[PDB]
């Protein structure tokens, strides 16, 4: 009668080996599946989110393969190796596949910068990775995108020189990957982040699968320049915080901790024959 | 069947489903990938040929038996034999 | 007011309670009892009655078939409840019931025609001038000094957990679970005939209702303990029987309380004290939520269990918020709380208006409790 | 009683099912008869609508985030308009929680939230503000259709006769480079002196009302008229394809408790809000859907 699992399993498993800061990535990528789940964006597991751990120890954390992800928690995501040997399983016991991670593997050795890279296969994402000259910026959310790049994809990179030419193509600084009929990649910093330009450049495409059926033509539209468009918060620090602070709210166990109180919480009435609280 | 609908024949029921979710999945990318595609331009193909050339559940039981763990969720009550009866194993000796 | 005071009665389903209001402790506390006899009885001129109640029957437990009046926190034998109220009233306090006020407790969610059946009761035959009913779980937060808190409660009847907000008792987040101490010492039952002890008849529950009380405790962690109580004997204790036999409880200490936390022990589909507390607390509006995870208080008998206090602190930190205030109070007299909360609560003058008069109920029948008492 | 704490969602857009269990829990009617130095009956009726308004638009998923902003005027004697704090999801709002601001964007009532309110979104608003005395409700959206239509060139079309209920459609061009007065004068120059529907061009749809309920019905209109042409538009591909509606003709042959010409829809859906429970407080027009029993 409920979906609803704790994303917080961390107290209740007591085991495995984890970094420093490793305990907050994992419930932090289990609320980007909880996320991508909610919006219907995806269903079935096809390795989506990676994580980076730590930059010298490598040791990326990804979703086990046949669990759907709704059902994904912080413990059984498992920490795999860059070739996709198992450094690390959680409480899952499924077979490990780690082909998926293949994708993400040379993007991992092409730019380090990023830890956070999230795939997508939703069908306007896929139909614009099928649209031969890609997004065409008509409106405001693909202008907040910022710039892409566009590459080919057999639909293979295990081979050793289709990696050069996935990191040729992608270039030294550039966040958005195109990947032809194949849907599209988001690269970033941090998950709030990347998850923020996810969600403007699904919206972006769902405006200009729209407006490309009903112009019919690209001169029926108007397209603004690249040229003419051209405290401190980072990209999606301000967002992902009120996600997080609703999934609470609703009762999903979320780790992430909030840099700000949300309530004043006014001193109540007190009295004085209180027995005093607490068990000690 | 041309403006009738979709058939998916299959040796299995999971390898079914399997065929029919890839073909509607296919459709609804056709629909909408086709809008702006006048003839060959506009359109990016893929050759089947080269890109074809490129426990232990055969191809869909994954797929169906996730979709019964997500109808089992709801009090379906469907008792649909699982391969793995529970996503996490039991707990240790301690 | 000064002359008389109201008479403070608590009814538990297992226990009894009566004093005068504005006391500090009741004066008779007796077992909620009454046993008939199963044998004839030949002696002619030593007396016997046709029952007793209360603690002369449980003095005479050998031959006697006891019976409660309430089952389940529902009354399943009203004349049975007139003779216990006619030993409360007459024997225990030697004080007639017509010259001062009566104070009577109740379960939060009680049918209508049973408190209909007690005003009628308490008004047509005892004939006394002033009854009021309140809520059990209420008054226990009105002996913790609070007025915002989440109560649970756990008798010989049942188990239920209420939020009340400035003395307002939600009703649709009010909770019920049937684990009560009766199960638990069927349980201890039947996990003590694994040993070789069997007990069987009426008269023996009493016996196992004491092993219970005396000898047990709430594991923290079950999986740790479980092979703690294999490996070594530390754990063993001896109990010494009414007709002198020793038996040797052992592994048994932390397996009776531990239906609680988790019913499928006992067959039931329900699930544990803690996730019905959490439910409880979900059922309500998020600006009350902070204000019931940092206040909960617990009372009832069942919850003098040793360790009890650490273990359902740790269950609900498990299923709470990050980074969120929780803290259990348990005073020490968890389980004459209710009492105490219903003698502070007539000796106010405010609450004086809260009387039903005698020309009320014969104007306005049995059903004026309802409207009187909201 | 016998209810799920949280409802099972469907296969696609768990958000309309997420929402409302959400508000299951909070009541959007947060005030309950506190003390309030400042507020008025009127204010707090407006705040109760206000709060239910963005509860309905984050319902029907005509929201994009938090990067929407719906302003109302309290009618007061001076300034003092109504917005959300600046972080808050839709489904969080209640009544207490918004923030009354000047026409500048000066927060004159923090309210129940210590998140401050965005000094940039207000400006959009306050132009709309500067510009008409008759306004009073204010509501920015974008829904991808809508986006869709503002992206044409053509824009709105005559083609239903909810478009000609419409009337008059300004269009604001998408300048992208917010220069702040002369951008508030171009927006009071694009708009004119009397108009019901704007078009901010790629960016999103702008409806100005008197009343909650008009701008409501306005943006309502608006909106099932844009996804009317979204089909139609595409399956044409030409004027040679497409029937237009005359205005003036259709126009001219078309035209207490008694209700307004946009309190209906507000009312009933209303009254739908509250047999969810959201206990919003509204004051209907008539108090039952039906004659009692006799
Ligand atoms: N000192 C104690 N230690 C352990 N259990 C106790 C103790 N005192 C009472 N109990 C348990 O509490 C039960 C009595 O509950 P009681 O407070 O009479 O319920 P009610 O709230 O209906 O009056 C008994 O069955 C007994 O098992």
């Amino acid at each position: 009668f409920s979906m609803m699992t704790p994303i917080n399993d961390l107290h209740t498993a007591d085991s495995l080996n984890l970094a420093k800061g490793e305990r907050l990535m994992r419930c932090k990528i289990s609320s980007v599946y909880r996320l991508l789940d909610l919006y219907g964006w995806a269903q079935l597991s096809d390795t989506y989110v990676t994580l980076r751990v730590s930059k010298e120890q490598d040791h990326f954390l990804i979703s086990p393969k046949g669990v759907s992800c709704s059902e994904v928690t912080a413990s059984s995501l498992i920490k795999v190796n860059i070739l996709g040997e198992v450094v690390e399983k959680g409480s899952s016991c499924f077979p490990v596949d780690t082909t998926g991670f293949c994708l993400h593997s040379a993007i991992y050795a092409a730019r380090p910068d990023v830890r956070c890279i999230i795939h997508l296969h939703t069908p306007a994402t896929a139909a614009v990775s099928a649209m031969k000259w890609g997004l065409l910026p008509v409106s405001h959310n693909a202008l907040l995108v910022g710039d892409m790049a566009y590459f080919d994809f057999n639909g293979e990179m295990e081979q050793e020189a289709d990696r050069i030419n996935l990191q040729k193509c992608l270039g030294p600084t550039c966040k958005i990957l195109v990947l032809r009929n194949h849907g599209v990649v988001a690269l970033g910093d941090t998950v709030e982040e990347a998850f923020y330009k996810v969600f403007h450049l699904q919206a972006a495409c769902e405006i200009q699968v729209s407006a490309l059926s009903s112009a019919g033509g690209v001169e029926n539209l108007i397209l603004l320049e690249q040229e003419k468009h051209r405290q401190k918060s980072r990209l999606g620090e301000h967002e992902f915080e009120a996600l997080m602070r609703m999934l609470d709210n609703l009762g999903y166990r979320t780790g992430y901790p909030y840099r700000y109180p949300l309530v004043q919480e006014k001193t109540k009435h007190k009295s004085e024959v209180e027995i005093p609280a607490t068990v000690t | 069947l041309r403006n009738h609908g979709l058939v998916s024949v299959g040796e299995s029921v999971e390898e079914a489903f399997y065929y029919i979710h890839n073909l509607v999945v296919a459709c609804e990318i056709q629909v909408r990938t086709l809008a702006s595609a006048g003839g060959p331009d506009n359109l990016v193909l893929l050759d089947p040929g080269k890109y074809k050339a490129k426990p232990a559940w055969q191809i869909g039981e994954q797929e169906f038996e996730a979709l019964m763990r997500m109808l089992d969720n709801l009090g379906y009550r469907t008792g649909y034999p699982y391969r793995y009866p529970a996503l996490r194993e039991k707990s240790k000796k301690y | 007011d000064d002359d008389i005071a109201a008479l403070v009665v608590d009814n538990g389903s297992g226990m009894c309670k009566a004093g005068f209001a504005g006391d500090d402790a009741p004066r008779a506390v007796f077992p909620s009892i009454v046993g008939r006899p199963r044998h004839q009885g030949v002696m002619v001129g030593m007396g016997q009655k046709d029952s007793y109640v209360g603690d002369e029957a449980q003095s005479k437990r050998g031959i006697l078939t006891l019976k409660y009046p309430i089952e389940h926190g529902i009354v399943t034998n009203w004349d049975d409840m007139e003779k216990i109220w006619h030993h409360t009233f007459y024997n225990e306090l030697r004080v007639a019931p017509e010259e001062h006020p009566v104070l009577l407790t109740e379960a939060p969610l009680n049918p209508k025609a049973n408190r209909e059946k007690m005003t009628q009761i308490m008004f047509e035959t005892f004939n006394t001038p002033a009854m009021y009913v309140a809520i059990q779980a209420v008054l226990s937060l009105y002996a913790s000094g609070r007025t915002t808190g989440i109560v649970m409660d756990s008798g010989d009847g049942v188990t239920h957990t209420v939020p009340i907000y400035e003395g307002y008792a939600l009703p649709h987040a009010i909770l019920r679970l049937d684990l009560a101490g009766r199960d638990l010492t069927d349980y201890l039952m039947k996990i003590l005939t694994e040993r070789g002890y069997s007990f069987t008849t009426t008269a023996e529950r009493e016996i196992v209702r004491d092993i219970k009380e005396k000898l047990c405790y709430v594991a923290l962690d079950f999986e740790q303990e479980m092979a703690t109580a294999a490996s070594s004997s530390s754990l063993e204790k001896s109990y010494e029987l009414p007709d002198g036999q020793v038996i040797t409880i052992g592994n048994e200490r932390f397996r009776c309380p531990e239906a609680l936390f988790q019913p499928s022990f006992l067959g039931m589909e329900s699930c544990g004290i803690h996730e019905t507390t959490f439910n409880s607390i979900m059922k309500c509006d998020v600006d009350i939520r902070k204000d019931l995870y940092a206040n909960t208080v617990l009372s009832g008998g069942t919850t003098m269990y040793p360790g009890i206090a650490d273990r359902m602190q740790k269950e609900i930190t498990a299923l709470a918020p990050s980074t969120m205030k929780i803290k259990i109070i348990a005073p020490p007299e968890r389980k004459y709380s209710v009492w105490i909360g219903g003698s502070i609560l007539a000796s106010l003058s405010t609450f004086q208006q809260m009387w039903i008069s005698k020309q009320e109920y014969d104007e306005s029948g049995p059903s004026i409790v309802h409207r009187k008492c909201f | 009683t016998n209810v799920p704490n949280v409802y099972p969602a469907a296969p696609q857009g768990g958000m309309a099912a997420l929402n409302m269990s959400l508000g299951m829990v909070t009541p959007v009617n947060d005030l309950r008869g506190s003390d309030s130095i400042a507020y008025d009956k009127g204010e707090k009726l407006l705040r109760c609508k206000l709060a239910a308004l963005y509860r309905l638009a984050d319902l029907f998923g005509w929201s994009h985030l938090i990067y929407n902003h719906i302003t109302t005027r309290v009618s007061s004697e001076q300034e003092h308009f109504l917005i959300v704090p600046f972080g808050l999801l839709y489904s969080e709002v209640t009544a207490s929680s918004l923030v009354k601001i000047n026409l500048q964007g000066d927060v004159v009532d923090r309210g129940s939230t210590n998140l401050g309110v965005n000094q940039a979104g207000f400006t959009l608003h306050s132009a709309v503000y500067a510009a008409r005395p008759d306004v009073k409700c204010v509501v920015h959206i974008h829904t991808p259709a809508g986006a869709a239509v503002s992206a044409m060139k053509c824009g709105l079309l005559p083609i239903s006769p909810e478009a000609l209920s419409l009337g008059e459609v300004a269009y604001h061009d998408y300048h992208g480079i917010l220069v702040d007065e002369e951008e508030k004068v171009l927006i009071q120059k694009n708009l004119g002196p009397k108009s019901k529907v704007l078009i901010l061009r790629n960016h999103g749809l702008v409806s100005v009302g008197e009343s909650v309920e008009e701008a409501f019905y306005y943006i309502h209109n608006l909106v099932v008229a844009c996804e009317i042409q979204v089909r139609t538009l595409a399956s044409a591909g030409g004027p040679d394809n497409l029937v237009l509606l005359d205005p003036g003709k259709y126009k001219a042959k078309s035209r207490p408790p008694a209700w307004q010409i946009g309190e209906q829809e507000f009312e009933a859906l209303m009254r739908m809000l509250d047999n969810l429970g959201y206990r919003t407080g509204y004051p209907y027009r008539y108090p039952a859907l039906r004659e009692k029993s006799k």
